[PDB]
DNA sequence: CGTGTCAGTAGCTGTCACGGATGC
DNA sequence: GCATCCGTGAGTCGA
C-alpha cells in the first residue's frame, strides 16, 4: 500500500538522523572542503538508498560501508582533474596576471600599408582588398568583380609588387 | 529547484521579512529546509467539516486514555499479584519494597508514554484549529501528522518555492494599504516598524516590477574572460575562484535533476535543494549566511559581490583610479631653476 | 568497477567604535 | 517594550 513506500522514506530518514554528521565529519577530514563533505554525504546516502541490501540488515553495521563508499569516492576525486586543475587560484595572490601588448607596431604598419595602397590603381585596391582583407579565394573575387581568373591573378600579382615597390623607396624593412 | 537571491534574505534588513512581515529568522528556517510553512488553507471547508474532524479526534483521544488505563490496571493487578506471591515465599519486606518500586516506576512509564500521545493529539488538533498562510512548523513530524489527517484541507512547502508561493499568493495593494491604514494612526513603537514596511512595499507597488524576481529559477553566468583561467609555466593550471563557484553549483544542481529522475527519497531531495540555495548564496556573495566556502589552504573564495566591494573592488580601483604617457623618480633640489 | 568488524576539521579571540535591526 | 548581536568601517604610492 501507500504505508508500504512511506516506510521506505522513513528508513531512510532514520539512516541519515543516524550516520550524516559522523560521515560528515570523516569525508570533512579526508578533504578539508565541508562543501565538498557535503557532496560526498549526499552521494553514498544515494549508493545506500540503491543497495537494499545495506539497509536491510540492522544487526549489521551500514556505517563501516558508509565509511569505505566515502573513502572511495574521495579516492576517486583526487585523480587527473584535480590534479592539473586544483593548484592555482587567479584571486588568490602570487599568480601574474594576464596582459596584452599595444598595437603601436600593428598601427604603424596600417598606416604605411594604408599610404601604399591610397597609391594603387582602383582595380588592384578593389582586388587586394578582396583578398586579404575579406579573405575570399580567387574565384570568389572574379565572380564578384565580374572578371577572369586569371584576371584576379594577374592584378594580384601585380598589386603585391607595386605595394612592394612604394614600401621600398619610403625604407620599409623587408 | 527555485532559489533565492542572497542579496534581499541576507542582506540587512531583510527584504522578504519586510515584504511577507515575517522573521527574519522564521525566514532562515524556511529557505533552508528547517520548518515547513503553510501556503494556503481551506478555511470554509475546515469549516465545514470541523464538526467531524471534531468527534474523530475526540473518538481517537478516548481510546488512548481506554488503552492507558488498561494497560495500567493490568500492570498494578500484576505488581500486587506478585507481592503476594513474594510473601508467600517468605522473602524479607525489603524485597518486596525493591519490587513495589519497580511496579511504580514501571506504572509511571506506562502513563507517560500515554500521556505524551495524548499532548501530541492536542497539539494536532490545535494546529489544524488555528491554521492560518504564513504559519510555521518546525516539527517535522506534527507537519507529517497534519497532512496525514488533514492533508485535503491546507497546502504547505519548504525551501525556496515555498516563498516563491507566498510572494505570488500575496496583494501587493491590500498590504500597502493596511501599512499605511497602521501609519495615519499608530503607535509610534509599533509604527516605525510599518513605516519601514511600507518603504519596501511601495516600491515594488509604484515601480511596476514584480518581488518574483526575488527569487530566481535560473542564474547568469558571467563571460569568461570575465573569469579567466591561465596556464602556468609549471604545466598546471590556475582559475578564478567564481569558476569553483559555479562548478559547484552546476554539480549540485545536476545532483538534484538526477535525484528528481530517480524519484529518490524527500529527504535527499530537500537537503539536496539546500545545497543548492547555499551553492547560488556563495556565487553571489559568499560568507554572507555563515562560514565562508574556503578554498584550498582555508581561503575563503571572493564571489561576484566581491568585485565590487571596499577599496579592491571595480568602483575604487578601476573606475575612480586608474595611465599612459607617465612615469616616476627620485626628486633633487634645483636652486638654478626658475619657478615655473 | 565494488565498496561493508574500531574507523570522526584545523583552527582559534590578541581589533573596536557605532548604530540599528533582531530577538527573550 | 529593551538588552543582544550582527554588520559596517578603519591613509596613499613604491621597486
Amino acid at each position: 500500500v501507500s504505508g508500504a513506500a512511506a516506510a521506505e522514506a522513513a528508513l531512510m530518514r532514520a539512516l541519515y538522523d543516524e550516520h550524516a554528521a559522523v560521515l560528515w565529519r570523516y569525508a570533512l577530514r579526508l578533504t578539508g572542503d565541508a562543501a565538498q563533505a557535503e557532496d560526498v554525504v549526499q552521494e553514498t546516502l544515494l549508493r545506500a538508498w540503491q543497495h537494499p541490501e545495506v539497509i536491510g540488515d540492522t544487526a549489521r553495521p551500514a556505517r563501516a560501508w558508509l565509511f569505505t563508499v566515502a573513502r572511495n569516492m574521495i579516492i576517486d576525486e583526487r585523480r587527473s582533474a584535480r590534479f592539473r586543475n586544483v593548484v592555482g587560484s587567479t584571486d588568490q595572490s602570487g599568480t601574474p596576471e594576464q596582459s596584452t601588448p599595444d598595437e603601436v607596431n600593428a598601427a604603424l604598419d596600417r598606416l604605411l600599408i594604408a599610404d601604399a595602397l591610397a597609391q594603387l590603381s582602383a582595380e588592384h585596391r578593389a582586388v587586394i582588398q578582396r583578398s586579404y582583407y575579406r579573405g575570399w579565394s580567387t574565384a570568389q573575387i572574379a565572380t564578384d568583380l565580374g572578371i577572369a581568373e586569371g584576371t584576379v591573378k594577374s592584378r594580384l600579382h601585380y598589386a603585391v609588387r607595386a605595394l612592394r615597390l612604394t614600401l621600398q623607396e619610403l625604407g620599409v624593412t623587408r | 529547484a527555485p532559489v533565492t537571491h542572497i542579496w534581499y534574505f541576507k542582506g540587512v534588513p531583510s527584504r522578504l521579512g519586510y515584504l511577507l512581515d515575517l522573521a527574519p529568522k522564521d525566514l532562515e528556517k524556511i529557505i533552508y529546509f528547517a520548518a515547513y510553512v503553510i501556503t494556503s488553507v481551506d478555511e470554509e471547508m475546515r469549516h465545514n467539516e470541523l464538526s467531524t474532524l471534531e468527534a474523530e479526534m475526540a473518538v481517537e483521544r478516548k481510546a488512548v486514555e481506554d488503552q492507558r488505563d488498561g494497560e495500567l490496571e493490568a500492570r498494578a493487578q500484576k505488581l500486587e499479584a506478585d507481592l503476594a506471591e513474594l510473601e508467600a515465599e517468605g522473602a524479607k519486606a525489603d524485597a518486596r519494597r525493591k519490587v513495589r518500586d519497580g511496579g511504580e516506576r514501571e506504572m509511571r512509564q506506562i502513563r507517560d508514554r500515554a500521556q505524551r500521545e495524548l499532548d501530541r493529539l492536542e497539539d494536532i488538533w490545535s494546529t489544524f484549529t488555528k491554521l492560518a498562510p504564513k504559519q510555521l512548523i518546525v516539527d517535522e513530524n506534527l507537519y507529517r501528522e497534519l497532512v496525514d489527517r488533514y492533508g485535503e484541507y491546507f497546502t504547505g512547502a519548504m525551501g525556496a518555492e515555498s516563498i516563491q508561493k507566498l510572494i505570488e499568493n500575496f496583494d501587493i495593494d491590500a498590504e500597502a494599504e493596511s501599512l499605511r491604514d497602521v501609519i495615519r494612526n499608530g503607535k509610534g513603537q509599533k509604527k516605525l516598524r510599518a513605516l519601514k514596511r511600507l518603504k519596501v512595499v511601495a516600491a515594488f507597488q509604484q515601480s511596476g516590477n514584480s518581488p518574483m524576481g526575488m527569487v530566481l529559477d535560473a542564474v547568469p553566468v558571467i563571460p569568461p574572460e570575465l573569469r579567466p583561467m591561465v596556464q602556468l609555466d609549471g604545466g598546471r593550471f590556475a582559475t578564478s575562484d567564481l569558476n569553483d563557484l559555479y562548478r559547484r553549483v552546476i554539480n549540485r544542481n545536476n545532483r538534484l535533476k538526477r535525484l528528481i529522475d530517480l524519484g529518490a527519497p524527500e529527504i535527499i531531495v530537500n537537503n539536496e535543494k539546500r545545497m543548492l540555495q547555499e551553492s547560488v548564496d556563495a556565487l553571489f556573495d559568499n560568507g554572507r549566511r555563515g562560514r565562508p566556502v574556503t578554498g584550498p589552504g582555508n581561503r575563503p573564495l571572493k564571489s561576484l559581490s566581491d568585485l565590487l566591494k571596499g577599496k579592491q573592488g571595480r568602483f575604487r580601483q578601476n573606475l575612480l583610479g586608474k595611465v599612459d604617457y607617465s612615469g616616476r623618480s627620485v626628486i633633487v633640489v634645483g636652486p638654478q631653476l626658475k619657478l615655473h
